[PDB]
């Protein structure tokens, strides 16, 4: 029954994204990662909703973790260079 | 004076076994006061109120909770074992853990013996029911 | 009878001798261990010599 | 039966358990046995077995000689305890048949002190100590004896004055007055001389300087792809534990001469270790063949002892092949060819070294012996070599 | 707490703890030293 | 034979080292004069409240030797039993049975054992759905036992106020020495929580226990504007009502000093001079190579003992030197010599020591260290014990250069090396592996370093 439960969680994350809350969704994405499901696009969703809350360091680490799991075309590296430009702005 | 060296020998042997007994008793009790994981537990104590005077649910709950502790403990044993060999855990805490892991299996067999007093053959599956009830605390 | 000593002097060419500093790291520790066991063994017999005659 | 500790002891407690095991062994040494001329089993053994004479350690450390050589588990304890009962009966009925109950009590208290010494061996051996058991007490008695000779308050009556024993004379003669008192300190021979202790410090420094010599064979392992380390081959190889044993057999022949002397005076000796340089030139032949006897015997007993005991190239070649070690420098299967060249010359020359120190010490005149000082400082340096690891 | 104490009362043996040995040794030493004083009655 | 007499001529004189005692690359401290300037006297006197006896023993020994020489110059009861049984029977079996008692209460780091069991019970019921902040670990510290033996009558729910007041820079007034001993014994306890949490393969409690010591020794709360609040002259209301999104040290440094006096509200040139000085000497890092070296040979192999090597470069308030412009073959490549190939890590022992840190709001004196963790990105768990690195070179951060924000000699730029060993060996199946290594400060907020390393193993014939 667990794939139906985690799919319900993912659809709930989808609707919470359409509503526009950004911190709300992170509490369930970290829940989904601590549950035991590892996927490529979930890291991108977590890093995006963490970047919209403007926390740089954990977003960069989440992009790096998504690099460390699997390679993805043009999703990881654009987010990584965007967060790198953001951190270059942040440090000066 | 033939009694006197055997008097000496008798005194020394009886004082040796007396000191071994006193040392073994104090060393056992000072282990059996030390704290442990899952304190404040009361299911074994709540069973006595129903066993005083419909009770099969309490039997089910005690057996299910004990085997839930068994699953968690046979998960948790290498971690506290490595924390014993590594250097940071008390000597006495790890021994108290070593007593707890035997105590839960004694409770596991005693609850089955207490289960067969009304002779149900539920026992052969009843442990696994605990698994899905943890699902209710899961999600 | 001398070629064996020639093997000896061949052996004594490859050996990491203790240095000026290294040997004084050895002799400090061995000296304090030996002086401690010797002082213990001396004081014990000096304590026990009066007990002994008194014990009779 | 002492419970072994489940995790390894840190160093700070590992030192204190030794430092109180010694302090209980010595007090077990000097307590007078209850229920008691010049005769003995004989004088030579005491240095081999590390015991006082006439106390409740007169049985010696030889209890733990048993359960080591017996096994060479509770049945080990009971076989050592009945062998102790036999040896105690031998010592009490051969040594100093007056009465029964004193004898019955003597057997009992020798049995109990034997049990205590066998217990402290197991305590230090299981892991609370930092070394073996037999080695530590036989270092301690040698250290206590050479400090008892070097400083003591014991006086000498019946002579010309009240003479002291040791380096107490150097300060005591400051009181009596003129400049011959230094010469009177340095050369007189009825008491141990201060010239002898100024030589004792010298031989004690020289053996430490020799103890560090080694040969580093460079290893590049290949089973687990790393760990490029050394293999040390010491010059003082086989830890000179047969050599004392060698002297033991030397000492053991002496038991048969005394037996013959007390059994039959009629019949149908230079091999004793000579004591002085003055009578060394009395006979030029006998001292020369004596030092060749000691040198050749130490060399050949070490040359055997590599073969019969543990460490030999026929076994160490196998110990390199199974443990995965491979010597540097394109030595693929020439480990035997490399190692047979270097190891037995190390062993034989080390045996000759120990023998040369053995005869030069006692010719030179030293408080103790060559074998005593060497057996002490080898095991103290062993303690330092194990602890270096820290 | 009681169950843990029982665990050590139903499964025991006769081994010794490494602090007991010094107690035994000072007891035996003082037994003999004490014994000599009986001859000083 | 029968001979006994005490008080010999020389027995006292022979036993009776003062003369021997009489016969018996650095990193500079910018802050050592400065650190006592910004402290109050309640901290200074508390330090001040917290050798020559051998010279006294030599004096008494010389006087006793002279008295014995004067005693020689005049020429030129069963009570001993009852003390011996008192000296051997009662005394000796007592202290050891105390000693083996007391050193059975501790553990390898120096924590009492009920605190260790307290942390493992505190940790075993932690759910992931709780968020770890600084207040949670400030609670779990407050449940401890070592604070109870320092002050008996206080309660654990009462200790947390005494320890919250140090973070938010309040003053209890009455209990100040108590709070001082609490924040002194914060350190050995917090590394105890770190060492328990690294056994459970738990990451967030480890990062929290590093962040809490980051917060204690500077006394600032968990704020996203924290980087400027460690600076030793600030007006909090002026920085929060200016509401300038500076939010770090580099963005504070990239603008002019008149604007610094504006945005910090500082008006004195000496105070602003000291503030810009300490804002200069705050060490950030940047990696230049992150390698998996093996001592034997060039390529990692399906059962190998690798150790990891970082080539770090300390800098602050300077523009980034390009990763090409430094010479790759000179300093970044290690020697291959056998006497430095048996044990590589002693190369790290050649380096200097870290200077004294600057913390006025902390009681004792602190040499700044650098904690470092490793972790597996396959699952996300910790992998070994944390390691504390305390030998690096701050010569790069010196006050001599001060010209980046054109001589530019490449010799002076110190490149520091960090080596971390792996207690685990390599994996078995050949293929790409990913690791994640963190290395964090312990005394300032500066810049952490959480990089990843692609352990590419191959097969070498």
């Amino acid at each position: 029954q667990l794939p139906e439960l985690h799919f319900m969680l993912r659809s709930k994350i989808d609707l919470c994204l359409i509503l526009g809350k950004h911190l709300e969704a992170l509490q369930d994405l970290d829940f989904l990662l601590g549950t035991g499901l590892i996927q490529p696009d979930v890291f991108v969703r977590k890093a995006d909703c963490l970047l919209k809350l403007r926390q740089w360091e954990e977003a960069r680490a989440t992009c790096e973790r998504g690099l460390a799991l699997a390679p993805e075309d043009m999703k990881l590296r654009a987010l990584l260079i965007e967060t790198a430009r953001n951190l270059a702005e942040y440090n000066g | 004076s033939v009694y006197t060296p055997l008097i000496y020998v008798f005194i020394l042997v009886v004082s040796l076994v007396m000191f071994a007994s006193s040392y073994r008793k104090k060393q056992a009790k000072k282990i059996s006061e030390q704290p442990s994981i899952f304190d404040e537990n009361d299911a074994h104590d709540l069973y006595f109120q129903i066993k005083e005077m419909v009770l099969k649910a309490a039997l089910l709950n005690r057996g299910a909770e004990s085997v839930r502790r068994s699953l968690k403990l046979k998960e948790l044993a290498p971690q506290i074992n490595l924390l014993y060999k590594n250097g940071s855990i008390g000597e006495d805490y790890w021994k108290r853990f070593e007593t707890e892991v035997k105590l839960i299996e004694l409770e596991f067999k005693d609850t089955l013996q207490e289960a067969e007093r009304l002779q149900p053959g539920w026992v052969q599956l009843f442990v696994m029911v605990c698994k899905e009830i943890c699902f209710n605390q899961a999600l | 009878p001398v070629e064996f000593v020639r093997e000896g002097t061949q052996f004594l060419a490859k050996c990491k001798k203790p240095d000026l500093k290294e040997y004084t790291k050895i002799v400090k520790a061995v000296g304090i261990g030996f002086i401690a066991v010797g002082i213990i063994g001396y004081a014990i017999k000096l304590i026990h010599i009066p007990i002994r005659y008194v014990i009779v | 039966e002492v419970i072994a500790p489940e995790r390894k002891v840190p160093y700070n407690q590992k030192l204190i358990w030794t430092g109180v095991s010694l302090l209980i062994f010595l007090i077990l040494g000097q307590i007078p046995l209850y229920g008691i001329e010049t005769s003995d089993p004989l004088y030579w053994l005491r240095a081999m077995l590390a015991s006082n004479r006439g106390t409740l350690l007169e049985l010696g450390v030889s209890p733990i000689i048993t359960s080591s050589m017996i096994f060479q588990q509770i049945a080990q304890k009971v076989c050592a305890i009945i062998l102790i009962l036999g040896q105690a009966l031998v010592v009490v009925m051969t040594g100093n048949d007056l009465g029964l109950p004193i004898c019955l009590l003597l057997i009992f208290q020798l049995m109990f002190a034997s049990l205590i010494v066998m217990l402290l061996d197991e305590l230090l051996s299981k892991g609370y100590g930092l070394g073996s058991g037999i080695s530590l007490f036989t270092a301690t008695n040698i250290a206590e004896q050479i400090f008892w000779r070097a400083f003591a308050p014991t006086t000498v009556n019946s002579g010309r004055g009240k003479e002291f024993e040791g380096a107490v004379i150097a300060f005591f003669h400051l009181l009596a007055v003129k400049k011959r008192a230094l010469v009177e300190a340095f050369y007189r021979t009825n008491l141990p001389n201060m010239f002898q202790v100024l030589m004792t410090v010298a031989i004690f420094l020289f053996v430490l300087y020799l103890q560090g010599f080694r040969y580093e064979l460079p290893i590049r392992s290949t089973k687990v792809r790393g760990q490029i380390g050394i293999y040390p081959i010491k010059l003082f190889y086989t830890s000179n534990t047969p050599i004392m044993l060698q002297s033991a057999l030397t000492s053991n022949i002496f038991l048969i001469s005394q037996i013959l002397f007390q059994k039959y005076p009629t019949n149908p000796y230079y091999i004793q270790p000579l004591m002085s340089l003055s009578e060394a030139l009395l006979d030029p032949i006998k001292t020369i063949v004596y030092i060749t006897f000691v040198l050749g015997s130490c060399a050949v007993f070490s040359k055997t002892w590599i073969e019969i005991s543990g460490t030999s190239p026929r076994d160490i070649a196998k110990q390199f092949k199974d443990q995965g070690m491979v010597i540097n420098g394109k030595r693929e299967t020439s480990i035997y060819r490399e190692l047979k060249k270097i190891i037995p010359t190390a062993a034989a020359f080390g045996g000759a070294t120990i023998g040369a120190l053995s005869v030069g010490s006692d010719l030179l005149g030293t408080l103790g012996s060559g074998a005593s000082i060497l057996m002490a400082t080898t095991t103290i340096y062993g303690y330092y070599e194990a602890a270096a690891k820290e | 707490n009681s169950i843990l104490k029982i665990y050590s009362d139903e499964a025991t043996g006769l081994r010794v703890d490494p602090l007991v040995v010094l107690f035994l040794a000072v007891g035996f030493i003082f037994s003999v030293v004490a014994l000599h004083v009986i001859s000083k009655v | 034979e029968y001979d006994e007499a005490s008080e010999t001529w020389p027995s006292f004189i022979l036993t009776g080292m003062t003369l021997l005692q009489i016969y018996q690359e650095f990193n500079e401290e910018v802050f050592k004069n400065l650190n006592e300037e910004y402290t109050s006297d309640e901290i200074k006197q508390f330090r001040r409240k917290f050798k020559i006896w051998s010279r006294r023993n030599i004096i008494i020994i010389v006087g006793w030797i002279l008295v014995a020489i004067l005693l020689q110059r005049i020429n030129s009861s069963p009570l001993l039993v009852v003390c011996y049984v008192a000296l051997l029977g009662l005394i000796l079996p007592y202290f050891v049975s105390r000693w083996w008692a007391r050193t059975q209460s501790y553990t390898k780091k120096g924590i009492h054992n009920v605190t260790a069991s307290n942390f493992v019970s505190n940790l075993v019921n932690y759910k992931p759905s709780e968020i770890v902040t600084t207040d949670l670990i400030l609670h779990w510290l407050s449940f401890a036992h070592e604070f109870k033996q320092f002050f008996p009558d206080l309660q654990p729910t009462d200790f947390e106020k005494l320890l919250q007041d140090h973070i938010n820079r309040r003053d209890s007034g009455k209990l100040n020495n108590a709070k001082f001993r609490i924040v002194a014994k914060c350190h050995s306890l917090l590394h105890g929580l770190l060492d328990i949490a690294c056994g459970f393969r738990n990451l967030d409690i480890a990062l929290g226990a590093i962040n809490t010591f980051k917060c204690i020794v500077q006394a600032v709360p968990l704020t996203p504007n924290c980087q400027i609040l460690q600076l030793p002259n600030v007006d909090k209301e002026h920085f929060i009502t200016k509401t300038g999104d500076i939010h770090t040290l580099g963005k504070l440094f990239t603008l002019e000093d008149a604007k610094i006096g504006e945005v910090l509200g500082i008006k004195d040139q000496a105070k602003l001079n000291e503030t810009l000085r300490v804002a200069s000497h705050i060490p950030n890092l940047k990696i230049i190579k992150a390698d998996f070296l093996v001592p034997g040979e060039n390529q990692v192999t399906p059962s190998s003992t690798p150790y990891i090597s970082l080539k770090v470069l300390v800098r602050s308030a300077k523009q980034p030197l390009i990763p090409t412009s430094l010479i790759p073959e000179e300093n970044l490549t290690e020697p291959q010599d056998f006497e430095s190939q048996r044990d590589p890590f002693a190369m790290m022992s050649k380096q200097p020591l870290v200077p004294y840190s600057f913390a006025p709001f902390f009681p004792t004196k602190r040499r700044g260290s650098w904690c470092c963790l490793v972790s597996s990105q396959k699952d996300g768990k910790i992998l070994q014990t944390p390691i504390i690195i305390e030998k690096l070179s701050y010569k790069n951060l010196n006050d001599d250069k001060d010209f980046f924000d054109e001589k530019f000699d490449i010799n002076d730029w110190e490149i520091g090396t960090i080596k971390i060993p792996l207690g685990q060996p390599a994996p078995e199946t050949v293929g790409d592996f990913f690791f994640r290594v963190i290395v964090k400060s312990t005394d300032y907020f500066t810049t952490d370093l959480d990089i990843t390393m692609n352990m590419k193993v191959r097969d070498s014939p």
